[PDB]
């Protein structure tokens, strides 16, 4: 169940990241990123640990199986013994290999799901700023230091703090400014008389 | 300013096969299977296992004088044969129910050996020491087993024999005996001087009459005579009575047995060292906690489980995809 | 295979909802929500019922199994009997517990995916309206009754009916509050004064 | 307004374990495993079982008069032994092939016990009554099996014995008999007055020549002689002949047999009642339709399947996560 | 983990498609679509072929097994043999049916994920164009030939090459009557009203 | 203009079942189950099989002269008994360890049949031609087996018989013989002129003394006597001795054997043809590559595995949904 994150739209891994499995690369005015998210990687570590230990738990330890002996008149019994042992060995080796394969599929898709959920949670609190581009990268119309980056990493954003200027930034990036250019549309000169008529009617 | 979101990568190399793709390179994994063993056979829980060396089991129990060295052994972890253990029955015959006797040995841990009937005392009618052949020879001498006793006539005069024994040792006691018969009738009279003869054994639950047979057969080891072997467990309480005329290989030792389970008859040839493990194979000892095992199916001890594959790496982590 | 809905961006459960499993909460002009979707929950009912029934169908009903006896010369055959019994017992208890665990995984992920797809369908039929916020919550630029609620819950919206006025509303959202009365170039109340001139002319 | 979308939630508390997590509370679950049972031993489909009480199977088919109580028992669903069932052979010997005889009864349902040879008709040559030991005593009185017959001499004279019997009853016939031998040649002659003896049994597929043996052995129950027991299935049609000299325990009853499988030798001691179930364990009967069973492996009839677990709850619903 | 694409927001299949499993249907100036995507479907074919070959590989081939013989005194051994046979038969039919069922679930969801991933990949390389509607269908603000079609199918789009005309074109689509009134607000209509006030004031 | 995105569809209607849903119509699929077979029994790997016809294996190896047609048979792939295969032993008796003999047959490939004791030379003491029964008749004529030899006296005279035989043929040699006894002492003297009689068979590891019995019994096929049968594998090196007084059925043909395992005792009645396959059942021959066989469990060859299901379709494709 490849969700499309790992080697999907996100192309490559990060050699520079050290601590966890899922990180951030902030790129403000001072320095660069490569900081882990110790929160969500912890759940995945605990779950994989539980999975390994459960698979260890469900197997058992065979006890002292000793070869037996027969004379030349118990051939039926000895062939029966051989058929029993060969059948049970085949059963257990089949169950072992099939278990390992299906677990491997599911755990790689588990990591895929964790990546996608992290990216969605990031995109969630940043509604209309930062105009996301390419393989999971963002822009920040408004400028902010390490503190906003840290709040983002804590999943806190107080978005109506930063809206209007970023809105104004999205305005000034995307404003049809030829239509204003200070003064047009004769509206300003013409409307002034109206206020004069209103001041006359008020007095 | 960007906050690009990414994931860990490595110079990890190890591959795990999944269903949809072979040889997928994973950041972190863990093996689940064992290969490593010493070539060594250590003590199980400190107790040294008994080795037979060049000795068959029945040849040890009847006591072929070939197997003279390992005479006063009485306890073990398990029982080791090698491929040169051939000194079983020197005198030709048949050891009936050998396999069942092996299986009863697989649940006994230790012995107490003792005289049943003393060779010097219990037999005031018959020559006790003039029957021994050269087919069971030993270092020039003509020798005989160390746990039995041949019986002959005493100079053209032969009483009918009957002799008992009661068990008073609490534990189960193992008794062995034998029936010789010669191949020719004149020899039958030459050794025993009874045209017919019989023996009989009764306990409470065992009861069997034996008659010999006399017939020619091509010789083995310079002998055309034969000799069978019989054995019986006893209990605290119940007694045993022999009533023998002419063909009795008398018992001369017994075995007070014990419990203590999980004993094996591993046949291998790797030597004996003195570590202590909790798993034992014919190819060595094992030391891990991975639940799957690949070396050898026959085990003794708490051992991880035998399968028939080679690679069971389990992936814990990501696809190592550099950029 | 956690897709991110339950205990994800959607936080809590609804005790107040009763009937189905997956529902809505309208907050229109009169009253509050809490109505089920009996449609899509019925598919989940059928699938889980088929799932349990098939699992019951696979396992079989064993017939009369009586222990046997042996005398004191049949230790080999008796141990063989015991080894056969213990082997089959361990194989079946292994298969049972492993089957149950994998089905548990898949049924929790099944409910997860159904919730997410329900959300996707709702967002699908509302294109540029309602400006989705929080844990999947919506706004409706245009104002409407329980009838548009029932429309949406029958997968219908008639979007061109409600496009134009909600659009005109969507444009006039922004500046009434960045000056506590709004930010505009030179006609913010000026035009307001011209209106007042219209009032003082049309008393 | 808003159209916020939420999932159902509950107050239920039960947990299902998944692989990634232990103890996950689910809104709705379903169990698959049985624990509970009455301590009762009911009837399988109307027909009651047969309780033996202090009765061994061998003592019943011989008719040890300790187990005189179940004289008229001829139809059952299955066979119940108890831990106090100890009355087998009152005379010491060896009932040969006891296990195989138990196995052939494991698919037989009902009988028709009848006289093979009537007591006062078929034997006008010997004394029919004056040989009975006190070892099988009843109220002190020297008593004996109610299905066989001891045979003595008749006043210092003793005819050679031969007797035939045919089957004309369309089902398979089950036949018992026995061979006595005393420990001394004195008792041999004093019983029988023939130094040699033999019997011989032959039909079409059984053919054997029995000869006695005479030997001393430690007595049990005041008897130093023994008695071996034997049994044979017959066919519809094919007939049986006995030819004996001097060591015969002749039959006095037979068994006409009936099919209908699925019956066993379940031993317990939990009491008997008269309900009707379709599953039966030594600890009691079961009543469910879940595909998994936990109580005991040894089951009679259609039963849910035995495992070795404790909790198999299966999740059907959502994660009960309130706010 | 039904992702809700096939028989989801996309309803049906394409019969007119021939070549692969995943494709497009362009509807440009000349001609129409039903052109396949041989790139992504090759991965699907290779994965499924590996899956089937692995399943055939994990089962062995048994060797010569002959029924044995007994006389009328070995009944214990005969039932022992029969029990061994029926046990192994039940275990292998259990394994077989259960394996095929779980594989069928996972392969249908694999196809669903591929479809959804392709739709994600298409929408990702079209930033703010084409105003998508319904079951994955678009508009293309800027008019373009076969060549842009073939480029996008090759994953190339060069978004700034088209951005300005498409931006103006979106904005004049975003103009409803806003091509007719252009007083930066409802001003064009509004200006006439003040006139009436001035005319009544100087009347 | 737009770039609507969609998936392929078909008109196919094969259904695959899944867990969550039954009867899902899928685009493309692949079978994994087999049912096709001819009703023919072809040769295996180019080697022809063998058919007995109306012959039990024991009647064949003794040479029951109704099984005379396949006398020159020496090489097979697998033995086919029939439903009508009933010519076992003509003279009534008992073939001891018939089952163990049949499993030792299960790993032999070919024969070297030869005269053991040349009938014109080996017996310069006894009438070897006046012994036959009319119960084993042949086209009216009183006949006998083809590998045995009945032995009579020579004119109220009997020299005591002894005869050895040595192996020098490298491979193992299987040797059969028999023991007759009549039901009457008068007949016993009438053929053999001995109050008692005995034979002895001895090599090195087999050894037994046999003695007859005389006892009345119901006749079968007009014969009241019986005849037992015995058989032993020899080795290279070791020799055999027979030594007879009254009751010998002399061996007259042996068998040198050949290895090469996996022989079968398939019982069917479908006819034989002359193609070649790699798999063979009682119900027919197979030719496949799917890993699951459904026809019949008893197989010979490299056959895929027996199951007990109906439909095992595996889906490789999409949910074929029209619009
Ligand atoms: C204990 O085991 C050893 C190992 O088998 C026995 O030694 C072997 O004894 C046999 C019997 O004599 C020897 O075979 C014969 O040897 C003679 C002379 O060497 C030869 O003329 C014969 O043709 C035949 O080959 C064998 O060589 C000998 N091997 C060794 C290594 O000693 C020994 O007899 C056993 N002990 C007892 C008491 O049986
Ligand atoms: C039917 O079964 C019961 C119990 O299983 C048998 O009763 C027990 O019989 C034995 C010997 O027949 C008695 O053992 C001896 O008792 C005497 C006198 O007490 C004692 O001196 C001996 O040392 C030995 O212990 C035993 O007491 C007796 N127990 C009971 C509770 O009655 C009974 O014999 C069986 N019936 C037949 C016909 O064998
Ligand atoms: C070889 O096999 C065939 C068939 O399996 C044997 O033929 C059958 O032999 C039995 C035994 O004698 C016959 O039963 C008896 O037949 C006579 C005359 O028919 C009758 O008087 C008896 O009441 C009884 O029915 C049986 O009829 C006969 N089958 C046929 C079709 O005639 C044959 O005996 C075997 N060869 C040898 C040497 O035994
Ligand atoms: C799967 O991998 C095994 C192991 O080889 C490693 O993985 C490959 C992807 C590549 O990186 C190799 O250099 C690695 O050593 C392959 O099996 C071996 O193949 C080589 C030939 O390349 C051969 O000489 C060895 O004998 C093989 N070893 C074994 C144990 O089979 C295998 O070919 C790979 N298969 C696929 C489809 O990738
Ligand atoms: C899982 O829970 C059980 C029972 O605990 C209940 O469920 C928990 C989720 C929580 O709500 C508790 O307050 C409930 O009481 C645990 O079972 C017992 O746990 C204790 C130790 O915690 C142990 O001593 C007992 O022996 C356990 N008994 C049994 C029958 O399991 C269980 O331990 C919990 N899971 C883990 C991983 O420990
Ligand atoms: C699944 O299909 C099988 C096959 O039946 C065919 O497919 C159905 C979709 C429908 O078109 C039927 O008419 C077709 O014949 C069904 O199995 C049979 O069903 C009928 C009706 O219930 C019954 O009479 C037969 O005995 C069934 N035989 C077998 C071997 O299954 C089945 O009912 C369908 N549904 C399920 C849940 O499996
Ligand atoms: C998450 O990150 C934010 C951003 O830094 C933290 O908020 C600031 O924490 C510092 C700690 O030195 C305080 O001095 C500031 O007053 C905080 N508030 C601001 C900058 O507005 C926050 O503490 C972090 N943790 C959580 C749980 O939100
Ligand atoms: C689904 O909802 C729609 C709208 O909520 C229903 O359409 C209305 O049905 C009522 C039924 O009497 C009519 O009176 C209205 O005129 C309908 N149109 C509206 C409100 O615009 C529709 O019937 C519902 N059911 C289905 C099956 O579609
Ligand atoms: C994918 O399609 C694009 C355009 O639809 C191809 O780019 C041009 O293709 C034409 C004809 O194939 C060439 O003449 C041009 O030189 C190409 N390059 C331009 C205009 O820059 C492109 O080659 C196709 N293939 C790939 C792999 O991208
Ligand atoms: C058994 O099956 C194989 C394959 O199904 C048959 O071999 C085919 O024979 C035909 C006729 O010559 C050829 O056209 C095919 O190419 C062959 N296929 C393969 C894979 O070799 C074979 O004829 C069948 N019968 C026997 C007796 O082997
Ligand atoms: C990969 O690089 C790291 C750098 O810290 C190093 O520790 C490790 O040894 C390298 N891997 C190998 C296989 O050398
Ligand atoms: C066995 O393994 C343990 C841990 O793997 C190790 O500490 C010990 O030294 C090993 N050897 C012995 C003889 O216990
Ligand atoms: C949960 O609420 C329901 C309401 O119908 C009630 O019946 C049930 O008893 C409650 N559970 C507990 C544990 O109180
Ligand atoms: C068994 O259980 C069912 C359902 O619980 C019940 O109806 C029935 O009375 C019970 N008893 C018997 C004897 O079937
Ligand atoms: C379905 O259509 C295809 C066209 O490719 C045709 O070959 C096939 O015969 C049709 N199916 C049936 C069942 O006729």
């Amino acid at each position: 169940g490849l969700f499309g994150a790992i080697a999907g739209f996100i192309e490559g891994g990060w050699t520079g990241m050290i601590d966890g499995w899922y990180g951030y690369h902030h790129q403000n005015e001072q320095g660069s990123g490569y900081a882990a998210d110790q929160k969500s990687t912890q759940n995945a570590i605990d779950g994989i640990t539980s999975k390994v230990n459960s698979v260890i738990e469900k197997m058992n330890t065979q006890f002292t199986a000793v070869g037996k002996e027969f004379n030349n008149l118990e051939r039926r019994i000895e062939n029966l013994n051989k058929k029993v042992d060969d059948g049970f060995l085949d059963v257990w080796t089949y169950n072992a290999e099939l278990l390992v394969l299906l677990e491997n599929e599911r755990t790689l898709d588990f990591h895929d799901s964790n990546v996608r959920n992290l990216y969605e949670k990031v995109k969630s609190q940043l509604r209309n700023n930062a105009k996301e581009i390419g393989n999971g990268c963002f822009e920040f119309y408004h400028k902010c230091d390490d503190e906003c980056m840290e709040s983002v990493k804590n999943g806190t954003y107080d978005y109506p703090k930063y809206s209007e200027e970023s809105k104004l930034n999205r305005e000034e990036i995307d404003g049809v400014k030829l239509e204003s250019m200070g003064v047009y549309q004769i509206l300003a000169i013409y409307s002034t008389v109206a206020s004069s008529l209103v001041l006359l009617v008020s007095w | 300013d960007t906050i690009c979101v990414g994931y860990h990568a490595n110079n990890s190399t190890d591959t795990v096969d999944t269903v949809l793709e072979k040889n997928v390179t994973v950041t972190h994994s863990v093996n689940l299977l064992e290969d490593s063993h010493n070539g060594k056979l250590c003590s199980l829980n400190g107790i040294a296992p008994l080795q037979l060396g060049k000795c068959n089991v029945a040849g040890w129990l009847l006591g072929n004088p070939e197997c003279d060295l390992l005479l006063t052994a009485n306890s073990w972890s398990y029982i080791i044969e090698t491929s040169n253990s051939e000194n079983g029955t020197c005198y030709p015959g048949e050891f009936i129910d050998y396999e069942e006797l092996r299986e009863q040995l697989s649940s006994v841990s230790s012995f107490e050996k003792f005289e049943i009937f003393p060779k010097a005392s219990s037999w005031p009618n018959h020559e006790t020491t003039k029957g021994v052949t050269a087919a069971c020879s030993y270092s020039g001498a003509s020798s005989f087993y160390r746990n039995l006793l041949w019986i002959t006539k005493k100079g053209t005069s032969y009483p009918k024999l009957s002799k008992s024994y009661t068990n008073n040792k609490g534990k189960e006691v193992l008794v062995l005996w034998g029936v010789h018969h010669p191949p020719s009738v004149s020899e039958q009279q030459s050794l025993y001087q009874n045209a017919d003869a019989y023996v009989s054994v009764g306990s409470s639950k065992y009861n069997r009459r034996f008659a010999p047979e006399i017939a020619a057969r091509p010789k083995v080891r310079g002998q055309a005579g034969r000799m069978n072997y019989y054995w019986t467990l006893l209990d605290q309480g119940d007694t045993i009575t022999f009533e023998a005329t002419g063909n009795l290989i008398a018992p001369w030792y017994a075995f007070a047995l014990n419990k203590g389970s999980d004993s094996g008859i591993i046949t291998s040839d790797a030597p004996v060292h003195n570590c202590d493990t909790r798993c034992q194979t014919p190819h060595g000892a094992l030391n891990s906690s991975l639940p799957f095992q690949n070396v050898h199916p026959i085990t003794i001890g708490e051992c991880p489980k035998y399968v028939k594959s080679t690679k069971l790496r389990m992936a814990t982590g990501l696809r190592n995809v550099p950029s």
